[PDB]
């Protein structure tokens, strides 16, 4: 349930997409699968992503709803059903302000819970109303969503267990999400005025809030943050009573919200209603939501040359997404020299990650991979046999 | 910035017919809600119907809303009027839809439900007494328009009420020094009925 | 069907009870004065015990706080004449986007110069006229009440009735109520509930 209280009016640090092309399942020729392009870490949000088969754009392409990470950068998954063959080559083609030319990436065949809402408003000068996209998660599972460009102009279901909600639910969420929208639209105007930015340019406001319950299902922690142009603007502190503002502009907002009791209102929502509806959702979707899938792990070894090789430690089909992969070398931790890819969605509700290091020939046995995940009875330590 | 105006102060319509109550509002917000409430003489404020800015015209039983977002007109129509529909009707404008939101009301418009249109019935006229107070009682008349004159200290406005037969009864009281001989005459439907006639 | 009221002298204080029961967080208080638009005076955040006033309102005039169960309480200080009105509490519903109002409470403040003395019902009963009884076999007896304070009054009748509107005889009020009745030998009682009686009045009617 979206908040019905606590929401009140108040460069672009550009960042390049990271791009992963992979299959949902281990690829076997002639067996149906999904091809995924996960693009993450980018700002701003205007991005063009196409999937190519033998150089040609695949026409039937779906994508996830726009969401973003703790540093405010965005991520999207593009995916399509496909059946691999020996001859056909697949790729993903991406374009973004931060890229001088479209990047083609080739396919290479070889305890606690939270409810969170993400909100993005993108001004499109000369192109109409600002784009607004709202998504709701329980842990790492999207269940609702609003997109101002879609046909319904309603809050929409994205999980089977929310589909059973009543019409009072969908009307009410549509009301409150549209209230968030209009708040953000006023903020885009006001904020742009204050910084004397030109009316021609596109800007982003982002908002994220939510609540954690522990294993007793009682309130554990709450959060609420606000960014302008991918930069921290104002954030509720962990005590949910006071504000941190970086900009000078954000200090006028801080006084406004202190005088209007915004943090008290948010606290009432985050400690009560948020937790109650989190509990309802956890129960209604318990078979899907209250599971953990331990990571299925293995190590690969690719010879760079005669004097070194890449050891890649894989964790596949896990849930929830939180995971730690560490490499040590003779018990010394190798974080600085470890290639670490973003955790990425398989497309079926599980997640994927790997971590590689480059090892001189014949010293593989000195390197240990370490895997930590809630679905693991004890942390795993991998080593290469020979 | 936000305002609600109900131009009509009172409205009268007969039973079984329909009445329309206009309302004009002013809001800067893109999506909002309009509500129509009913206020009883016992003071209950009863919710009747809600209309969204981006929704189609609302219909809920005997209530309907003719919404015109361009003109910002949200008129409520009450069909098949019942006598118990007599109340003060308020148009209220929501804001964004937060639990902290107030409603901006208009002043109300009183609706009085009249008995059905029927053939005209000439009344009987009586005088009632207690010392100096003399009351003229007018029984079973239609239409409502009547002028009751006691021909002669003080005089009060007459009371006209709906009769159990669907017509009207009326009582006018006053105090007169020559009370013992004062009798009453009433002008109704172009005819004059004197208490002396009976 | 009955009106809840409270009558207090100016300079005094008045306490109104929100008769509204989800133990919801936010409750809004409205003033409705005759011929004006209901307006929100303040609202109460019951989770943080916070009173939030609208602009232009003294911080020392109104207050509100919870009590037994679902009864919230509203308090006014230094009463003046302007404070008379109907006070409502209301809360946005969880089920469906409706603001629910509880039955309002009418506050009458009494002006300073008020001779606060016999402001009880002042009855005067009227017996049927000759023509009525002779000519249609029925009789109207009219109970008239004057010189009572305040307008809140209720009148019944027994062995269905209509009445007039209470009107302002100087600074007290009057209301009359009549009947037409086989039951002409019998006698009827005019039963008046008024706060400054403290029991109901039972007025006897002759036989006709
Ligand atoms: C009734 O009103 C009409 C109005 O034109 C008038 O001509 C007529 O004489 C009136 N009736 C009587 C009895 O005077």
């Amino acid at each position: 349930e979206l908040a019905g209280i606590g929401i009140l009016t108040v460069g672009s640090i550009q960042r390049t997409p990271k791009i992963q092309v992979y299959s949902r399942h281990p690829a076997e020729n002639g067996k149906s699968n999904f091809l995924n392009c996960y693009v993450s870490g980018f700002h701003p949000s205007d991005i063009e992503v196409d999937l190519l088969k033998n150089g040609e754009r695949i026409e039937k392409v779906e994508h996830s709803d726009l969401s973003f990470s703790k540093d405010w950068s965005f991520y999207l998954l593009y995916y399509t059903e496909f059946t691999p063959t020996e001859k056909d080559e697949y790729a993903c083609r991406v374009n973004h302000v931060t890229l001088s030319q479209p990047k083609i990436v080739k396919w290479d065949r070889d305890g606690s819970h939270s409810m969170r809402y993400f909100f993005t408003s993108v001004s499109r000068p000369g192109r109409g109303e600002p784009r607004f996209i709202a998504v709701g998660y329980v842990d790492d599972t999207q269940f609702v969503r609003f997109d101002s460009d879609a046909a319904s102009q309603r809050m929409e279901p994205r999980a089977p267990w929310i589909e059973q909600e009543g019409p009072e639910y969908w009307d009410g969420e549509t009301r409150k999400v549209k209230a968030h929208s209009q708040t953000h639209r006023v903020d885009l105007g006001t904020l742009r005025g204050y910084y004397n930015q030109s009316e021609a340019g596109s800007h982003t406001v982002q908002r994220m809030y939510g609540c954690d319950v522990g294993s007793d299902w009682r309130f554990l922690r709450g959060y609420h943050q606000y960014a302008y142009d991918g930069k921290d603007y104002i954030a509720l502190k962990e005590d949910l009573r006071s504000w941190t503002a970086a900009d000078m502009a954000a200090q006028t907002t801080k006084h406004k919200w202190e005088a209007a009791h915004v943090a008290e209102q948010l606290r009432a929502y985050l400690e009560g209603t948020c937790v109650e509806w989190l509990r309802r959702y956890l129960e209604n979707g318990k078979e899907t939501l209250q599971r953990t899938d331990a990571p299925k792990t293995h190590m690969t070894h690719h010879a760079v040359s005669d004097h070194e090789a890449t050891l890649r430690c894989w964790a596949l089909s896990f849930y929830p997404a939180e995971i730690t992969l560490t490499w040590q070398r003779d018990g010394e931790d190798q974080t600085q020299d470890t290639e670490l890819v973003e955790t990425r969605p398989a497309g079926d509700g599980t997640f994927q990650k790997w971590a590689a290091v480059v090892v001189p020939s014949g010293q593989e046995q000195r390197y240990t991979c370490h895997v930590q995940h809630e679905g693991l009875p004890k942390p795993l330590t991998l080593r290469w046999e020979h | 910035a936000q305002k609600v105006t109900q131009a009509q102060s009172s409205v009268s319509m007969p039973v079984r017919k329909a009445v329309t109550l206009n309302c004009l509002y002013e809001t800067s917000w893109w999506s909002y809600y309009i509500f129509w409430y009913k206020q009883l003489p016992s003071k209950e404020m009863i919710f009747l119907i809600r209309q969204g800015s981006d929704e189609q015209n609302a219909k809920s039983g005997r209530y309907s809303v003719n919404f015109k977002k361009a003109a910002k007109s949200v008129a409520l129509t009450i069909s098949a009027l019942q006598l118990e529909d007599s109340a003060k009707y308020f148009c209220a404008l929501g804001e964004l839809g937060w639990d902290t939101d107030k409603l901006i009301f208009g002043k109300g418009t009183r609706v009085t439900v009249e008995p059905r249109s029927q053939p005209h019935t000439k009344p009987s006229v009586f005088v009632m007494k207690n010392g100096t107070n003399v009351a003229c009682l007018v029984k079973e008349f239609y239409p409502k328009d009547i002028r009751i004159n006691l021909v002669s200290i003080t005089e009060f406005d007459p009371a006209i009420v709906i009769s159990p037969s669907g017509k009207y009864n009326a009582v006018k009281l006053g105090k007169y020094e020559d009370s013992n001989s004062v009798t009453c005459s009433v002008q109704h439907d172009n005819k004059t009925v004197h208490s002396t006639d009976f | 069907g009955r009106t809840k009221s409270v009558t207090r002298p100016t300079g005094s204080s008045a306490v109104i009870t929100c008769d509204l029961p989800e133990n919801a967080v936010y409750t809004h208080w409205y003033l409705h004065q005759e011929g004006k638009a209901p307006q929100r005076l303040l609202y109460y955040d019951s989770y943080n015990s916070r009173v939030v006033l609208e602009s232009g309102i003294s911080r020392e005039k109104y207050h509100t706080y919870a009590s037994t169960g679902k009864s919230l309480k509203f308090i006014l200080e230094n009463l003046i004449e302007r404070d008379s009105g109907v006070y409502y509490c209301a809360t946005w519903a969880s089920s469906d986007w409706i603001k629910t109002f509880a039955k309002g409470t009418r506050l009458i403040v009494t002006s300073p110069d008020k001779q606060l003395a016999d402001v009880s019902p002042k009855p005067t009963i009227f017996l049927p006229s000759i023509a009525e009884t002779k000519l249609q076999k029925a009789g109207t007896y009219l109970c008239l009440l004057e010189k009572f304070f305040p307008d809140i009054i209720k009148i019944h009748w027994q062995e269905g009735s209509q009445e007039g509107n209470t009107m302002k005889t100087n600074d007290t009020y009057m209301k009359f109520s009549w009947l037409t009745v086989e039951s002409l030998d019998k006698e009827h009682r005019c039963i008046v509930r008024h706060e400054n009686n403290g029991i109901d009045q039972e007025i006897i009617f002759p036989p006709i």
